[PDB]
């Protein structure tokens, strides 16, 4: 699980 | 610098019928931030209010990003967790520690009220701690503006958490915002010093609340609280919100100013 800024 | 906008979600901080909060760690810098994730299937308002917050005792908002129906809110990470977890059931915590947390809570509330915002759900589970045990008010999902262009707006929405809510929300159609948050801070103080909440709700139908109004301080949780902080609680947990102590006067209280805690 990851997200971008 | 490539990759600096990549964050790995490494741990669930909280999950509930509202979405989830994950600890995110930057792929390059290893900086840690909390990311609130919400399936938009309210938000605009919490974001608007979070953008106004800049104070050492309130969780900072870094920004947000959405991808379709999901909103990602980037927030300051409080590695110490909930203040609730430092409260020992039926015991509380050392008075000096409670006093320090209470001083930080008041600083944060004074700040919010100064910019016209009321939190409306102050309780230990929403007061987070950073790595140096500094308190940080969090979760502005119920917060609202009560002063704008120097004009106060009376509130009428019933919200909060019953054991922490002021009596006027259950008895009056409209009420001032500030005394309501002051009341909640008094209940948090009670919990920190006694390890228990005084009543299920502040209504005459609640026996524990009637006893307090009848000043039976020989009963719990009052009997576990020293006389100095109990004198402050007698000024905060006052039924009539117009007679209840204000923060400027809490700052003058004897217990509030008593030297108790050594620095780290």
């Amino acid at each position: 699980a990851s997200v971008s800024a | 610098v490539p990759f600096v906008e990549d964050w790995d979600l490494v741990q669930t901080l909280g999950e509930g019928a509202y979405g989830e909060v994950q600890l995110a760690v930057n792929r390059v810098t290893e900086e840690a931030v909390a990311v609130k994730i919400v399936d938009m299937k309210n938000i605009k308002k919490e974001i608007c209010i979070n953008k106004m917050l800049n104070h050492e005792n309130v969780v900072k908002f870094y920004g947000h990003r959405r991808e379709g129906n999901i909103q990602y809110l980037f927030l300051e990470y409080c590695s110490g967790g909930e203040l609730f977890d430092r409260i020992e059931p039926d015991i509380g915590m050392p008075e000096p520690d409670a006093q320090r947390f209470f001083h930080q809570l008041m600083a944060g509330v004074v700040y919010l009220h100064g910019i016209g915002i009321t939190h409306r759900d102050i309780k230990p589970e929403n007061l987070l701690l950073d790595e140096r045990d500094n308190l940080k008010i969090s979760d502005f999902g119920l917060a609202t503006v009560f002063r704008y262009n120097n004009r106060e707006r009376l509130l009428n929405k019933m919200c909060g958490t019953l054991p922490y809510v002021a009596p006027e929300l259950l008895k009056r159609r409209e009420f001032h915002a500030e005394p309501v948050d002051v009341w909640s801070c008094g209940i948090v103080l009670t919990a920190m010093l006694a390890g228990e909440l005084p009543w299920d709700q502040p209504s005459d139908s609640c026996q524990e609340y009637s006893d307090w109004k009848e000043k039976k301080t020989y009963l719990n949780p009052w009997k576990k609280i020293d006389s100095a902080p109990l004198a402050l609680l007698h000024k905060i947990l006052v039924e009539n919100p117009s007679a209840r102590i204000t923060i400027p006067d809490i700052k003058k209280d004897r217990w509030y100013n008593k030297p108790l805690k050594k620095g780290a």
